[PDB]
């Protein structure tokens, strides 16, 4: 438990999308929708 | 400067509830408490300017919020001595609860949304308190109602929690309907919604009854107290805020702001509520429910004191602001106890090694509840009891209520600390961080400052009473405490069962009122519009 | 009532307004409550220790006024024949 | 007594009475210290009548004990939090897999989404 | 005014010449252009001209069109809500029907001739009979209900208009006429009694809303119920005031009974669209009674509360339609866990449900305050009666919200980008009106 | 069941997330996910604080413009430092300060 | 035995009797107090020679 | 553990449903509940409404006994051993205006009757 | 947490010892309560004591089905809330 690195001011452990906004899947190469 | 606190709270609400994806759980755990700390500085400045130095301010945000023919209302804030005191108390308690929720709600999915609800909840309380006209008060009143609806029913997968939220919503709806009626009466015959022109020396009884009926809703009095006990379904930080300052106190604040109440009704209702709340808290076996019934009893004291004397409004407000502190402490310590023991029932609590700060805070808050001499609660409660001697009927009931309060307070203390360990042999633990310690330090500082600064100007003013009359509340509290420590039986099993069912107010509603409601619905729909008036 | 006449009112209307004394507190004791009010709000947190002389004087005058009220009650009750 | 208790056999009915009585001792107590003497007293109360063989007297005892256990049902049962009737039952229920999620919903036939009026 | 009328006539005209594959795009552009023309009509409407902001006639008494306070608000409301209906509806047939309905309804609002009002308003009689009775998702019973109710009420109104045209010689509003006859007053009244759903003539509205498409329901709730107040302020109160004051106890009896029994009937609903449709009926009674007081407060409050309803109920109907697309169900008992499964839809649903319960930061609050103030000006008990029984609405709204909020669900049913685009304007308008820009 | 292709775009379980707790990671909520802790949270909090203080400055200007004191304070008040419309203090006796 | 380990005095018969006597005295005094205190407040003035010379002898 | 706790799922309906099944609230977790607890089904503490009414019948006379004496049996002269607070004439005249005031009970005053009739004021506005 | 059989066996054996009649070697991982010498009323107390040991609530109908040392261990192992 505690904070991830033991420090409250450490970088977030979650990388990526928390969810899919409007249900849309991000394009692979970064192509705009 | 005066506007800043409401801005800080509503900014915390918007930031955590709409951009919490970017901020994160840690981001809430900073932006919430920091913003409420800044609001606490602003509220302290307001308290010094208005209360101590007697400088009321009016801020008109904009005019013609509703402008239809003669009906004209504006969004204005007037910080008068009552408003500054309630603002300071509310912001102090809310900053403490926001510090508390950082560790308590870490195991909850939506901590950001919880923080956002808490901050908008405080903001609507400050809108209610600081409004210069009746419409701003109604805005804050409905805002706290909806925020309570969204906070009690936070656990949506529990049928009990959502039904509790529905109960709160419906009861509060009836109460504000009565208030809206009284508001319309006062606008029609006084010419305005502002409290300054609101003053009437003689008011017809209908307006007084409507005001009282509206007030007894949020300040849960008898026949309107059903929602407070069920409000335990929500998370512990919600219970502390609703019982300490935001919801329960609002009716008392409205009754003190506009002195249209009648002495006969308020005293009887308050004394009855105090006695019934103490009797109900006697039977209860959840830690959290006993404290809610004690909140009911203290509300009964505050409502009763209005009938006694001209200073009754000041005494009620002083007990209000004193009560917020130790009651909030009692809920926060109870919530920590539940987390550490994974239990809600008083039987299985017991002596166990813990933090000295939490046990001391619980002890001092319970001592303030009991009436222990030379404490902030003691003065604010003796100011009520001693001044209620003139109303013989009220005084007797309040003294028995003091006995009952002492009994269940001492019983809870013995069961939590003095009693042997009652829970099972399993690994259970809740380690407390420095933030929770800062929370309890803030509550303890409020309690300590209350002694030095006082609650009312006439707190230590002499009530010309014989000594045996004046010191009687102490003896009744001591006898109640001694009987509570011995855990003696006070009532027969039939009356204990009656009190455990809280007087059967809800069972009457179930069996008669709800059944009649749905039979009216059956007649209206099935028999008539989908029956008689529907073609084959 | 006539037997126990009202005392002289030391505090005047302009002084009571200047001290912002509510009408409920204007009860032949108003000058002493002006003293107590100014000293209490002068000392926000030490008034309990510092402001004890003014509170004592106010309580004393209030006690005298309360005795006058009880005397009036007894006189009226004996006039009606209840005692 | 409920129908389910009545349909039970004699041995299990007396067992139910003992179990419910012990639980109600737990509910009506103020602490674990009260429990043990009261549990021994309930023990002795059942042991006193165990050797009776007269069916009619035994029926009388069972019925009276069932009435007593019905009257002394506690308003607030002491239930562990994680079980049915507990505070933490259903707070954040574990969400199951195999969830039907529609990806890129607005881009499925984007131009022609809407309601149509079909006629004969 | 002339630009607005020309654009209203242009929208049905364009459909005849479009490619039948560009129909949706052209219809959306035409709807937005009509909205802009309505904004222009508001710009060219000077408040200095107190009686009528603008009056235009095109060669006859029937072709007399004009805007007043009520007409201008209602016309802006319909022009605001039409584009949302346009995007929700697919197919040349459906587009044609909805465009013709909107043209007729929007011409009715600005009409100043009772006979022309009748002619334009009832031109949309078969179009709803076909629309609500569409092949797969429509019900013939509901279409029969709505068509017959409208026909009988409008024919009574037409008979009263004929009597006025015979006696006075004119039936235009701009010519001052007064009548004390009760038969003509009832003939005009019956249309209002039916069109504004008022017990016991409210049975058509529920069946119509449930079996109408989402665009159809949005138009019906948004502006077709409001046509009653245009008729009341324009064609009943100026001429039939003596009868409304003579029958005021009866008017209050019927209005308050409608409020109470519609609230109780709402409690017995298991279908979301039916819940919203019955909430509309309970909401109409306050409007009708506030106008009937014939006071400055009542008229303004009624038109304001109509605007509030025409911003809140279309949103609820739109959200329910979106949920039905995602789930193929409207039964509350099937729908559970929507808070966890659809947080974005749930937020807007709760926001609009709070709006329907008339909470302060919503336009319904200001509108209700004004209407209740007018009722209190008439009598205290009148306002007290309405204020108390408002608690019935809270019970059914709270029960619905609690049933939807939590439970176990295995389906992610949340709105797409198109859906959010659909309700964003309504949310913005609701907020803007709620802060006082009524 | 083999995780769908879009699972790569979805983020992991946070440190605060209990290991037993399962949630659908595809659901989007404006208040955040089930346990959040996004990457870059520190910069977002700094930006939020900057916006808060800027809005506080604007609100402070507005309030100071609209703060009306029509009765003189009994003593010196902190508002005198920043607002010039405060009436000169008069004490309980009546003497001006 | 209520609290054997921590506060054994509660189980003592003397503690129970003192607590019950305090309960009874405080509760019954609460009712009879009104008559009593009203009598002393009257007697304070009635037997004060300055206020009422006649009653004093 | 607050999150992830096991739950029981309510069985799916397998028999014809009663017409008033809307009185039952079931979210899918096993312990479904009535719309209002106590409307039907198990009663908390096995106490009926008759029992609660009898208990209230026992309580009300004892609770009402303190109030009935002062309000009804007692009279202004005999309620308290003192008269209301005495004020200067200018203050007393203003304070006597308040219908909810405490100087309206001053029987020493020569305006006692009018003050008492003011205290027992109008039930509803006349206009 | 799924608790392994070996620990559950140790704790059920530990609970079973406290009955005075039961002799400390007769209790085995597979033994019925009758051979241990336990009566029906005793089995009630043992089932309850198992409830405190593993911090669980045994619904009553399953409580009847527990008559052996073996099946009690099986029931505790089955329970995912057993501590
Ligand atoms: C309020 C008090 C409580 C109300 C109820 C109290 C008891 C009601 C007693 C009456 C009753 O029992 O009704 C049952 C009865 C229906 O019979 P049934 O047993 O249900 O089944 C037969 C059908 O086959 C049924 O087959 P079906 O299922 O196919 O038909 C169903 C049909 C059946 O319905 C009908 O047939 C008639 C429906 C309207 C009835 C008119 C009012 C009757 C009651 C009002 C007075 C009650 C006080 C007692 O319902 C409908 O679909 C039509 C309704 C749609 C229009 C809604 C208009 C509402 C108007 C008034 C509503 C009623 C008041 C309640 C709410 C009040 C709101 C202000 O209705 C009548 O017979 C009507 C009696 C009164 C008619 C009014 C007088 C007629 C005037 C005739 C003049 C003669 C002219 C001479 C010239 C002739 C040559 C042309
Ligand atoms: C007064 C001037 C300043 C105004 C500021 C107001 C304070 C914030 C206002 C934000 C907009 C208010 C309406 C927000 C949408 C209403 C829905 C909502 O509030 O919550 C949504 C979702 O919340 C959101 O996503 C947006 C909320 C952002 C901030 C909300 C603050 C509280 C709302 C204020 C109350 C409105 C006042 C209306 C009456 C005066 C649903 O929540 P639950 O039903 O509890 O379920 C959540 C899941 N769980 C079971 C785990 C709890
Ligand atoms: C006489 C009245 C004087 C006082 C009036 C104030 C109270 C009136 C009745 C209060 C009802 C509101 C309570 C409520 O919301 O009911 C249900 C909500 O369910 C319902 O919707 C039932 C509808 C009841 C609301 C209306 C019935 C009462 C109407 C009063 C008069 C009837 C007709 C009067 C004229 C219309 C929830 O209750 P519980 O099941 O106990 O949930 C509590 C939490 N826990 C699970 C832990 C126990
Ligand atoms: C998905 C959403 C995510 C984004 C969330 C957005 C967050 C919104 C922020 C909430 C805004 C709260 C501001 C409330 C004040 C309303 C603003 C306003 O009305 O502007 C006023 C100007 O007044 C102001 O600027 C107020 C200053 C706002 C800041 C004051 C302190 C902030 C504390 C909030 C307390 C507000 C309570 C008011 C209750 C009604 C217009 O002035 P006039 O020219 O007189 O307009 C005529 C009046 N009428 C509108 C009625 C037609
Ligand atoms: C001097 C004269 C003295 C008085 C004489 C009176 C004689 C009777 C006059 C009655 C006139 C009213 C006409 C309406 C009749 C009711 C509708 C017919 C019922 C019906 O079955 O229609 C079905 C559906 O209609 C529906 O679904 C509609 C439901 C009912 C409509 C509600 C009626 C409108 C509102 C009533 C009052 C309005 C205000 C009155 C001032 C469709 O039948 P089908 O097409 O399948 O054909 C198959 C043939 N079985
Ligand atoms: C029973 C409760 C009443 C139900 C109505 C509820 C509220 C509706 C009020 C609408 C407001 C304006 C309508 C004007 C009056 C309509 C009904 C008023 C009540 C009423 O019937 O009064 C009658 C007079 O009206 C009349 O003589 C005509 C009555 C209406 C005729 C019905 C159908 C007319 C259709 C005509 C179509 C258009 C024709 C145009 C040429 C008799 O009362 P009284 O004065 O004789 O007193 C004798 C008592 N002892
Ligand atoms: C301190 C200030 C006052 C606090 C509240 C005090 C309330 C006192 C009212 C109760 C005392 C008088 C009761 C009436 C006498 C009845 C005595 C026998 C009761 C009885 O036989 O029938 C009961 C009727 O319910 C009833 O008796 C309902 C009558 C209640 C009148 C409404 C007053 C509000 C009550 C709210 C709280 C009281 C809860 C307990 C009543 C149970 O009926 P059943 O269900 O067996 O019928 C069968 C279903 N076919
Ligand atoms: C909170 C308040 C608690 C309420 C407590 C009230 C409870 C009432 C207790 C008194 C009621 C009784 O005695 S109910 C006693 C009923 N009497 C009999 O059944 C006689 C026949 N006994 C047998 O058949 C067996 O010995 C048997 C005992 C079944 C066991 O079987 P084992 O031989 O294999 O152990």
């Amino acid at each position: 438990s505690g904070h991830p690195n033991g420090s409250f001011w450490s970088e977030g452990t979650q990388v990526g999308l928390n969810g899919f906004k409007y249900g849309e899947i991000p394009l692979p190469n970064g192509q705009p929708r | 400067m005066f506007l800043l606190a409401v801005y800080f709270l509503f900014f915390s609400a918007i930031a955590n509830g709409f951009f919490g994806r970017y901020l994160g759980v840690r981001g809430s755990q900073l932006l919430g408490p920091s913003a409420l700390f800044l609001a606490l500085l602003c509220s302290g400045t307001i308290f010094y300017e208005v209360c101590i130095q007697g400088c009321s301010t009016n801020i008109k945000l904009f005019e013609n919020f509703v402008y239809s023919n003669e009906l004209n209302v504006s969004a204005s804030f007037l910080y008068d001595p009552l408003a500054a005191t309630m603002t300071l108390t509310v912001v102090w308690i809310s900053c403490a609860v926001h510090a508390y929720q950082n560790l308590y709600m870490r195991g909850d999915g939506s901590q950001t949304l919880f923080t956002s609800y808490l901050s908008a909840f405080t903001g609507f309380m400050l809108i209610l308190v600081a409004g210069q006209n009746l419409v701003m008060l109604f805005i804050g009143w409905e805002g706290i109602g909806v925020c309570s609806y969204l906070l009690i029913g936070y656990y949506g997968s529990r049928v009990s929690a959502v039904k509790s939220a529905n109960k709160s919503l419906i009861v509060n709806k009836i109460s504000d309907g009565f208030l809206l009626g009284s508001m319309l009466y006062l606008w029609f015959y006084t010419g305005s919604f502002s409290y300054c022109s609101l003053a009437t020396f003689q008011i017809p009884d209908v307006v007084s009854i409507l005001v009282l009926l509206g007030a007894i809703g949020k300040s849960s009095q008898l026949f309107f107290h059903v929602w407070l006990a069920d409000a335990m379904e929500g998370p512990t930080p919600v219970s502390a805020l609703i019982h300490a300052a935001t919801l329960v106190t609002a009716g008392i604040y409205v009754l003190c702001k506009l002195n249209l109440h009648s002495q006969s009704a308020v005293g009887i209702l308050g004394a009855a509520t105090a006695l019934m709340g103490g009797l109900f808290g006697l039977a209860a076996n959840d830690l959290k429910r006993v404290i809610a019934f004690s909140t009911c009893s203290q509300l009964g004291y505050m409502m009763a004191v209005l009938s006694t004397c001209d200073d009754g409004a000041d005494f009620a407000m002083g007990h209000l602001v004193s009560h917020a502190g130790f009651k909030a402490t009692l809920f926060l310590s109870a919530g920590l106890s539940i987390a550490k023991e994974n239990n809600n029932f008083l039987n299985r609590y017991g002596s166990r090694q813990g933090s000295p700060t939490l046990s001391f805070a619980t002890t001092i808050a319970s001592l303030n509840l009991l009436g222990f001499p030379e404490l902030g609660g003691f003065y604010s409660k003796e100011s009520i009891l001693n001044n209620a001697y003139i109303n013989q009927g009220v005084s007797i009931i309040l003294t028995l209520a003091t006995f009952l309060t002492a009994f269940y307070t001492s019983k809870v203390l013995a069961q939590l600390y003095l009693f042997p360990y009652g829970n099972g042999r399993q690994q259970k633990s809740f380690d407390i961080d420095a933030t929770t310690l800062i929370c309890f330090g803030l509550l303890l500082s409020e309690m300590l400052l209350r002694i030095f600064t006082g609650s009312s100007l006439s707190q230590n003013m002499t009530t010309n009473l014989p000594a045996h009359i004046k010191n009687l509340p102490f003896w009744v509290a001591l006898s109640g405490a001694l009987s509570g420590l011995a855990t003696t039986n006070l009532f027969s099993s039939n009356f204990m069962r009656f009190f455990g069912n809280r007087g059967g107010f809800d069972v009457f509603y179930a069996r008669k009122c709800s059944n009649v409601f749905y039979h009216n619905a059956y007649v209206s729909y099935t028999l008539l519009d989908r029956g008689f008036l529907k073609l084959y | 009532a006539d037997r126990f006449p009202p005392p002289k009112m030391v505090a005047t209307q302009e002084e009571m307004d200047n001290a912002d004394i509510p009408y409920k507190y204007r009860d032949y004791c108003a000058h002493l409550i002006i003293d107590f009010k100014e000293c209490r709000y002068g000392h926000p947190l030490t008034w309990r220790i510092n402001c004890a002389h003014e509170l004592h004087h106010y309580n004393k005058c209030s006690y005298i006024e309360f005795k006058r009220r009880v005397a009036i009650a007894i006189e009226e009750k004996k006039r009606r024949g209840l005692m | 007594a409920s129908e389910a208790v009545l349909r039970l056999p004699h041995k299990l009915r007396v067992m139910r009475m003992y179990r419910t009585g012990l639980k109600e001792i737990v509910n009506w107590s103020y602490g674990r210290h009260e429990f043990y003497p009261r549990a021994n007293a309930l023990r002795m109360e059942f042991e006193a009548n165990k050797e009776l063989s007269d069916r009619e007297q035994i029926r009388k005892l069972v019925l009276h004990g069932e009435d007593l256990l019905a009257r002394f049902r506690h308003w607030e049962p002491t239930i562990r939090s994680e079980f049915v009737g507990g505070t933490v039952y259903g707070v954040w229920p574990q969400h199951c897999k195999d969830v039907k999620f529609v990806p890129n919903p607005a881009y499925i036939d984007e131009f022609k989404q809407g309601d149509t009026v079909l006629l004969y | 005014m002339s630009l607005y009328l020309f654009m209203l006539f242009l929208q049905p005209l364009s459909l005849s010449f479009v490619s039948r594959s560009f129909s949706k795009i052209s219809s959306l552009m035409m709807s937005f252009a009509t909205l802009w023309s309505a904004v222009y009509m508001w710009f060219t409407s000077n408040g200095a001209n107190q009686t009528f902001y603008q009056v235009v006639s095109w060669g006859s008494d029937w072709s007399t069109f004009g805007v007043c306070y009520t007409s201008l608000y209602i016309s802006l409301l319909c022009a605001f809500i039409f584009p949302i209906c346009v995007i929700l509806v697919q197919g040349y047939r459906a587009l044609s029907i909805l465009i013709c309905i909107q043209t007729a309804v929007s011409l009715s609002i600005v009409s100043l001739h009772m006979l022309a009002f009748y002619a334009l308003f009832e031109s949309s009689l078969l179009l709803f009979f076909i629309l609500i009775g569409r092949r797969k998702y429509g019900s013939l019973s509901a279409a029969y209900n709505i068509s017959i109710y409208t026909f009988i009420s409008a024919l009574g109104f037409l008979i009263s208009a004929f009597w006025l045209n015979w006696s006075f010689g004119s039936v235009c509003a701009l010519l001052p006429n007064e009548e004390a006859n009760s038969f003509v007053a009832f003939g005009i009244f019956i249309l209002l009694w039916v069109k504004a759903p008022l017990v016991p003539f409210h049975l058509w509205l529920p069946e119509a809303h449930v079996y109408a498409p989402t665009a159809g329901s949005v138009l019906l709730a948004g502006v077709l119920l409001k046509i009653s107040i245009v008729g009341l302020h324009v064609f009943f109160l100026p001429i039939c005031a003596s009868s409304i004051v003579k029958a005021f106890p009866l008017i209050l009896s019927i209005c308050l009974g409608s409020f109470i029994f519609s609230s109780f009937s709402t409690l017995k609903q298991i279908d979301l669209k039916k819940i919203v449709a019955y909430s509309s009926i309970s909401h109409m009674a306050i409007v009708f009674l506030s106008s009937a007081t014939n006071s400055g407060l009542g008229i303004q409050g009624a038109v304001l509360y109509c605007i509030a309803h025409g911003l809140i109920s279309p949103g609820l109907f739109l959200l329910v339609g979106i949920l039905y697309k995602n789930t193929n169900t409207k039964l509350v008992f099937y729908l559970r866990g929507l808070s966890q499964q659809a947080p974005v839809w749930w937020s807007v649903w709760v926001f609009f449900m709070l709006g329907n319960l008339a909470f302060p930061l919503f336009p319904n609050f200001i509108a209700e305050v004004v209407c209740l103030s007018a009722l209190f000006k008439n009598h205290e008990l009148y306002a007290y009666a309405f204020i108390f029984f408002s608690f019935v609405g809270t019970v059914y709204s709270s029960t619905v919200l609690g049933r939807l909020k939590g439970g176990v669900s295995s389906q992610c049913v949340d709105a797409s980008r198109l859906d959010v685009i659909s309700w964003n304007p309504l949310v913005l308008a609701t907020v803007v009106t709620g802060i006082g820009y009524m | 069941v083999p995780e769908p292709p879009y699972a790569k775009y979805l983020a992991n379980k946070s440190h605060y997330c209990p290991p037993d707790f399962h949630y659908s990671r595809e659901i989007y909520a404006p208040y955040g996910g089930y346990f959040n802790d996004p990457k870059g949270w520190r910069t977002n909090t700094a930006i939020a604080t900057l916006v808060m203080l800027a809005g506080a400055y604007a609100v402070f200007c507005f309030g100071n413009a609209r703060e009306e004191r029509l009765r003189a304070p009994k003593g010196w008040i902190p508002s005198q430092l920043w607002n010039d419309n405060v009436p000169t203090p008069v004490d309980y006796r009546g003497k001006v300060l | 035995t209520v609290m054997a380990t921590s506060l054994p005095i509660v189980n003592h018969p003397a503690f129970l009797f003192v607590a019950g006597a305090l309960t009874g005295f405080s509760l019954t005094y609460a009712i009879t107090s009104h008559y009593v205190g009203r009598k002393e407040i009257e007697n304070l003035v009635k037997f004060d020679p300055r206020y009422f010379p006649e009653y004093t002898k | 553990a607050g999150a992830g706790g096991p739950v029981k799922l309510s069985p799916p309906v397998d028999k014809p449903l009663p017409y008033n099944y809307d009185f039952w609230m079931d979210n899918g977790i096993y312990p479904g509940q009535p719309i209002y607890d106590g409307m039907f089904g198990s009663m908390v503490g096995n106490m009926s409404l008759e029992y609660m009414a009898k208990g209230w019948l026992v309580l009300l006379p004892i609770l009402s006994a303190p109030f009935v004496y002062e309000h009804c049996i007692a009279d202004d002269v005999t309620r308290n051993p003192f008269v209301p607070r005495q004020y200067p004439s200018e203050v007393r005249e203003f304070l006597a205006l308040f219908k909810n005031g405490f100087v309206l009970n001053d029987y020493s005053q020569p305006d006692y009757e009018e003050m008492k009739r003011r205290q027992s004021g109008l039930l509803t506005p006349i206009y | 947490h799924g608790l392994d059989r070996d620990t559950v066996t140790e704790r059920v054996i530990h609970v079973a010892k406290h009955f005075e009649k039961v002799d400390p070697n007769k209790i085995t991982p597979t033994a019925t309560f009758e051979e241990l010498g336990l009566d029906s009323l005793d089995t009630v107390e043992l089932v309850m004591a198992l409830e405190e040991e593993f911090g669980l609530e045994i619904p009553d109908n399953e409580a009847d089905k527990i008559t052996t040392m073996a099946d009690a261990i099986s029931y505790v192992v089955s329970n995912p809330l057993a501590k």
